[PDB]
């Protein structure tokens, strides 16, 4: 539940750093 | 002893959700708001650990504590290139402040884990 949370923000920032990469 | 996963989870909430709030910001390229974001995610970083000793027994929580604490302190060290006082390439900047959130969340959720375990 609220490691999932947490998950979502890691796997977020991960894509994110993909997109400007 | 150790906190609550109850209670590390509510401490990593306000976590979460300034390190959303900089990751919001990185999208719409608004670079204004990577230092004040920094310093409320330090601020939230510093009350996380808080709730563990200065000076931890086991070696998983010493472990992920330096790398919450290292990785927040990196993260407003990389912001603060945004203002010179006096070139700034946001490109290059930017991956190394997304990479520092990611960091800090790596590092909570390995806190969370272990405290879990001891619940």
């Amino acid at each position: 539940s609220a490691t999932r949370e947490l998950d979502e923000l890691m796997a977020s920032l991960s894509d994110f750093k993909f997109m400007a990469q | 002893g150790l906190p609550s996963t109850e209670d590390v989870i509510l401490k990593t909430e306000q976590v979460t959700k300034n390190i959303q709030e900089l990751l919001r910001a990185a999208q719409e390229f608004k670079h204004d708001s990577f230092v004040p974001c920094s310093e409320k995610i330090h601020l939230a970083v510093t009350e996380m650990a808080s709730l563990f000793p200065k000076r931890p027994a086991l070696e998983p929580v010493r472990s992920s504590l330096r790398l919450l604490n290292a990785s927040a302190y990196r993260l407003q060290s990389e912001c603060r290139k945004t203002v010179p006082p006096e070139p700034v390439d946001f490109q290059l900047l930017t991956q190394q402040v997304i990479q520092c959130a990611y960091d800090i969340a790596k590092a909570a959720k390995q806190l969370v884990t272990i405290t879990t375990r001891e619940k």
